[PDB]
RNA sequence: GGUCAGGUCGAGCCCGGGCUCCGUGAGGGGGGAGAAGUCGUAACAAGGUAACCGUAGGGGAACCUACGGCUCGAUCACCUCCU
RNA sequence: AGUGGUGGCCACUAUUAUUGGGCCUAAAGCGGCCGUAGCCGGGCCCGUAAGUCCCUGGCGAAAUCCCACGGCUCAACCGUGGGGCUCGCUGGGGAUACUGCGGGCCUUGGGACCGGGAGAGGCCGGGGGUACCCCCGGGGUAGGGGUGAAAUCCUAUAAUCCCGGGGGGACCGCCAGUGGCGAAGGCGCCCGGCUGGAACGGGUCCGACGGUGAGCGCGGAAGGCCAGGGGAGCGAACCGGAUUAGAUACCCGGGUAGUCCUGGCUGUAAAGGAUGCGGGCUAGGUGUCGGGCGAGCUUCGAGCUCGCCCGGUGCCGUAGGGAAGCCGUUAAGCCCGCCGCCUGGGGAGUACGGCCGCAAGGCUGAAACUUAAAGGAAUUGGCGGGGGAGCACUACAAGGGGUGGAGCGUGCGGU
RNA sequence: GUGGGGUAACGGCCCACCAAGCCGAAGAUCGGUACGGGCCGUGAGAGCGGGAGCCCGGAGAUGGACACUGAGACACGGGUCCA
């Protein structure tokens, strides 16, 4: 995370290079497909159901499976919550961050002289209202959908 | 933030030989930069090579034979017709014909000499001698 | 108003501190008699 | 915009003994305080003034004075016309008038109660904001209503150019002043005619603060000390205002009161007034005047 | 940094940064802004006709010691005063009072001063149409 | 005692554009900030001292920001400010330090009438709420009218119209633009230094916002008119005799201009003139004992 | 081709204003080389109170002192790295 | 058969730098961060042919220019013939490598989530802490204080000093380190609350969402300023004592603004690593900090020793750089992207002007004229009212004689 | 934009009406500066600087302003007024 901290910290992690799913995985697609409506039928978002679903089910990724609605795209989690109506309309990390906005936001409102947190807020709003230009330049938002505090409040 | 390939990859051949190490991992490998590594391997400047599917963007191991003056990617991909190499040349070779120029052309990115014989212009990618 | 480090060597000079002071003092005479 | 000052409704009515020979720890703060002021004014005989920064200069005597004080102060010199002050908001600048620097280097030798009394005396010699009020006492003004209806008639004759600016000014203070005291019974403010009546208290009339109003009464034996002189050189105009025959004659039918000063003090001024008149005119026509 | 930029379709702010530091050095403003032909006391000209009006000698600067003769003259092109060293031995003795001259520029480095004289900037070469050098020489005689 | 802003001496040249359309982020927050200092402005008649800093608004402008989150300059909404109580919108009275404001009751009034029109309109209806009535706008509008184009026919006109005692439900207004033209034209005449702005500037804005158009590059602030509006602006003024014309009547010379005209649009739509035409009628006598208080002694 | 009525183009002249350019012009400061006059000892060796910077005041001047910072700082020595 | 002097223009000049310049010490990186346009941008598949390239028609007129030939005796000049001249445009055909544009794929960059660990990350409520000053009660006589000496000053209406008790305001010792954290200036007493994040381990997610930033915006040491409170100590100014030829200082005795809380302004510093930021490459040796892993120890607390991986922090150091100082994987070596700055020295950070700030001031900012150097690094000597070591007799400590007072011999100055 | 006028001719060139546009940080507006090209001087070249002498195009007849003759004109060697 250098954009803003400047640290070239390299916490990342790895995946090797496999190209066909392995064979020890004892679940089908259709069975991933269960899993993970019953997992977003829970209330779980994407990070947190593959997470898990790499974790307790072991299944190392999902992007290892060719979806058979189409040969050249790769199965993600994503696209199997687009299926059945369980993918969300505003894109997972944008709510979060909106979400730890307007958390800041109030601490900032009952704590006015911590600029130290004034900069930080300066600093989650350039995030978001960059991710925000971006989607607007593939349009998977509302032209007309702008930042306000007020409707994050109502979000 | 990388942004270049081929310079990157140019660089580290130098910055390899000039130590004189005998294998080299080019990390950003493209389809690009295997063509241009077979351009001076048909000069022989460098041995045998092959690519590494890593998963993500592929690894181009190379071997070295110890003839590379220096290599370098010129940048701003200068466009020129044939008639004129011999101030581009001279712009990044020592000596007459004292190696070589990649030029990327209509028909597919190679040499310059043969450009030369093929009497097509393109533009300018890399020199190396 | 963006000083010279150069200045700042005391080498056949007066030290730069007062040099500067004595620029302001004039200034707000200056200033002042014009209006 | 609302130049009134605070807390010291009172601290200007310890003037009153000027005229007496007695002195009090207040009345000799007064003096320094305005010597420092005078002092402090430059002249050249908002490119001749001085910005006064109370905390500054408060500890120039090292006293720790209260700003209203200085402020009450300021004012009062202004009405008396011996110091050119102007207030950026929040913000007060002075300049040292023609009359001090006429006053100062002639007749500082004497005591400080002498150097404050022939100041106030030189303020209401000449057509000053003093000069008005006092030939409004002349007319038989008592209160604040008494000077609005007074200067509401100066206006409307065409002749207040001179003054304009010193008697709107005061119109607007009275403005707040007439709220301060016809339904406030509590003065919590001061304002240019309080300071104005003050200065003439310790020199010849009484004041005394009445739930907000400001009850003025004379003193005819005195009065008529300083009319004489009035007469004696009469560079100043009425304002067309007419001295009722009760005032002109309670100065009449009297034992003569003595010369407040000494009568080598009163025609050395006499001659410095005569000598000047013209000046003096010119540099209060800046001060007031409007052409 | 690298030097920047230099991309295909960057030319144009490559070309806005170097004419902002054209501005930098000083040959190239003192042509455009023409700070000579409004500070020019010669209004360009090689040479120019001008009148004496006084002899003054000078003292060369330290540790060079020697009095050097000069005159100040009034020009008729325009009419500013201005001094004109005179080379030679015994050249002052020649010029006078209320003489015709032709004077020019010093030729000293960017035209200033010469060596150790003074702000001199200029040196006469004719006077009343007489050449200055030959009269030096003596071979011809002043009128 | 002078009154005037520095430093933000042209701040009020982008009122102009409010006679035509164009649109500039300079007028987008000046009308904004208009009606925020509307906003937060109260109206309790009341009025004393002490009904300052009760009944009244204090102002600290370091809270007063722009929507985007970078602050405005004090200078300008001082500017404004004094601006808009010249026009009556208004009441200011500065205590060091704490400048307390209070809606006059033709505030709440326009506003309340047009709630739901376009911003720049909507400035403009104040503008020429503020001139219709007895306010210092009137004053400098007949003033403009009778052909005086500096600070010199304002200041002769205004010798003149205290000349007569009738002068008394704006008197101590009149005064104050006085006392800041005095201590204002000497640097804006001698010398031409352009460092303050003074009451008869300001005036001409907003004006010039209407129907003026100033030049500044003299020293002065020369303004001329504009009789193709000014047409308009004279029959609306004529519609609601609710404003005296101070005793100063047009020249011939305005008059025959006037006549020449072709028929300029309304200042507005007409259903909103006529609004305007009949709420301004409503309650005239209550809008004269309001700016009698605020501008008068009685 | 002359005289008058209307329309138009349009220099040249009077009155008012703004603009700038040039000349002179009492009076005021600072800039810079000269060698001598004279007040001082400010910095450089710890230059004798280490030196310098930022802010404020004072002093005839170099300056002095107030607080935050710096090694373009020294005097072994110094906690103590290395040895 | 021209040469000399002056003036102006290109080269000299990589001192205008795309080819092809610098910014730690020589002048030159803003204090820090955010981000708009602009500029530069990961790879794979399909298309296009806008750019890019090859061929082809019209056109870019002549004279000047290059070349062969012919005439003028040769030449220059002219003619005949061939070339390209800024050549910028335009009709048409083909090529698709890359750049552009459209459709799809991928994560490696980047962002996003999740788990323990770390920390002077903050704001907020409480609790203390030692020390200091004042005040009260007791004891106690006869001074304290301060300096090189003293003095001013406090004190016998009991001073200095000890015990008891009360008030007050600041500040949070040793633990402290070449710890930690912070974008920067900067940040340390304990507890509880609120918030900001970072690295480490997992790619579980998104799919180039980037990098830089003209214009913009934010907080930002001391000091100063506006309003209010507070004002233990310290201490600008000022007032005394002392030192001196002189003291406007250094020392000492006091003492105002200040230094603290509240709200706002002011936007500054050797804010210096005198080093603008992001990516790729590049011998090593070693420590600590922190996270993870693997061994050994264990009174079983990741509590103690060793190896490795990652990030920060040094020190030494190969190659390599550089005038040198030095630097050197934490670059000041070699490549890619962006921004700013610099063009001899003074004049000068000044004049005028603009904009900002209540003000002191801030942010932009010349010219004339004058100069041969200024400046940087290092070498030798010299010097230090620097630092170590060692010498005694032209020195000193122990010890010892005697000059200078009187007279004369003799010398030097003096007359 | 609608509809006309006059012109050799299209057009806001003009005129009556109807609308609110159009240009500017890939720098209008304003000022300083200046005929444009073929070219020429210099340089190894990248480039830098300049448009005097011939040819091509543009503009003028002391400054302004306005007509007649005419295919062609506001006409250096034709006309009228003003300065």
């Amino acid at each position: 995370a250098r954009m803003h901290a400047r640290k070239r910290g390299k916490s990342g992690s790895k995946r090797p290079p496999r190209t066909a799913p392995p064979i020890w995985v004892e679940y089908t697609v259709e069975e991933i497909e269960n899993l993970v409506v019953k997992l977003r039928k829970e209330g779980y978002s994407t990070a947190m159901i593959g997470t898990i679903l790499r974790d307790q089910y072991g299944i190392p990724s999902v992007k290892l499976f060719k979806d058979p609605d189409n040969p050249n795209r790769n199965l993600t989690i994503t696209r199997i919550l687009e299926k059945h109506g369980l993918a969300p309309e505003i894109p997972e990390d944008l709510m979060f961050l909106i979400r730890r906005a307007v958390n800041l936001r109030k601490h900032l409102e009952q704590h006015p002289k911590d600029l130290h947190s004034m900069r930080g807020l300066q600093l989650i709003e350039s995030k978001i209202r960059r991710l925000v230009k971006y989607y607007k330049r593939k349009g998977k938002l509302p032209k007309n959908w702008r930042y306000d505090p007020e409707t994050a409040k109502l979000l | 933030t990388l942004l270049d390939p081929l310079a990157n990859a140019l660089s580290h051949i130098t910055n390899s030989e000039r130590v004189g190490k005998r294998e080299v991992y080019i990390k950003p490998a493209s389809k690009l930069i295997g063509e241009v590594l077979r351009v001076m391997q048909k000069y022989g400047y460098i041995g045998e090579f092959e690519f590494i599917d890593d998963g993500r963007a592929g690894v181009y191991r190379v071997q070295l034979l110890g003839r590379i003056n220096k290599a370098g990617a010129i940048k701003p991909r200068f466009p020129v017709k044939v008639s004129e190499f011999e101030k581009w040349e001279k712009r990044f070779l020592p000596a007459f014909e004292f190696g070589i120029l990649i030029v990327s052309t209509s028909q597919g990115v190679m040499s310059h000499k043969e450009a030369i014989e093929k009497g097509i212009g393109g533009r300018l990618i890399a020199y190396v001698y | 108003m963006k000083r010279r480090p150069r200045k700042w060597k005391k080498k056949g000079r007066m030290r730069w501190k007062w040099i500067k002071k004595r620029i302001r003092r004039l200034k707000r005479q200056r200033k002042k008699e014009r209006g | 915009k609302v130049v009134g000052i605070k807390g010291s409704v009172s601290y200007l009515q310890a003037l009153k003994y000027l005229k007496t020979k007695k002195v009090t720890k207040r009345l000799k703060e007064i003096e320094k305080l305005v010597d420092t002021l005078i002092t402090l004014a430059p002249y050249a005989p908002r490119k001749n003034y001085a910005k006064i920064s109370f905390n500054k200069i408060k500890t120039v005597s090292r006293s720790k004075i209260g700003s209203p004080r200085i402020k009450s102060i300021m004012l009062l010199l202004w009405n008396f016309g011996l110091l050119d002050v102007k207030i950026i908001e929040n913000s007060w600048y002075v300049r040292k008038t023609k009359l001090a620097s006429l006053l100062e280097e002639n007749f500082k030798d004497l005591s400080p109660s002498e150097k404050l009394k022939v100041y106030l005396l030189g303020g209401l010699l000449v057509d000053t904001p003093a000069r008005f009020v006092y030939r409004c006492t002349l007319n038989g003004v008592e209160d604040y209503k008494g000077v609005k209806k007074a200067i509401l008639g100066y206006l409307s004759d065409q002749r207040s150019n001179s003054l304009i600016i010193g008697l709107s000014n005061m119109l607007e203070s009275i403005k707040f002043i007439e709220e301060a005291q016809a339904y406030s019974g509590k003065k919590e403010y001061i304002g240019l005619v309080d300071v104005a009546f003050y200065g003439l208290s310790g020199l010849y009339l009484d004041v005394k603060r009445e739930s907000g109003k400001l009850t003025v009464k004379p003193n005819f034996r005195e009065l008529r000390a300083l009319y004489e002189i009035d007469k004696s050189v009469a560079t100043g105009s009425d304002y067309g205002l007419s001295i009722s025959k009760e005032i002109l004659e309670n100065l009449a039918n009297t034992k003569r009161r003595k010369t407040i000063f000494s009568e080598e003090v009163q025609e050395l001024l006499v001659n410095v007034i005569k000598e000047n008149a013209i000046s003096i005119s010119q540099d209060l026509q800046n001060m007031y005047g409007i052409i | 940094g690298k030097k920047a930029p230099n991309g295909e379709f960057a030319g144009r702010k490559l070309k806005l940064k170097r004419k902002k530091f054209r501005w930098s050095d000083i040959r190239y403003k003192r042509r455009v802004l023409r700070l000579k032909e409004k500070s020019d006391p010669l209004e360009g000209a090689p040479q120019a006709r001008g009148i004496v009006l006084e002899k003054i000698a000078v003292e060369a600067k330290q540790p060079n010691s020697g009095m050097r003769k000069a005159v100040r003259v009034q020009l008729i092109k325009n009419g500013k005063v201005v001094t004109a060293f005179c080379p030679g031995d015994g050249a002052i003795k020649f010029i006078d009072e209320h003489d015709e001259v032709i004077i020019e520029g010093i030729g000293g480095p960017k035209g200033g001063s010469m060596g150790d004289i003074p702000g001199i900037r200029y040196k006469v070469v004719k006077v009343n149409r007489v050449s200055l050098k030959e009269l030096v020489k003596g071979r011809k005689e002043k009128p």
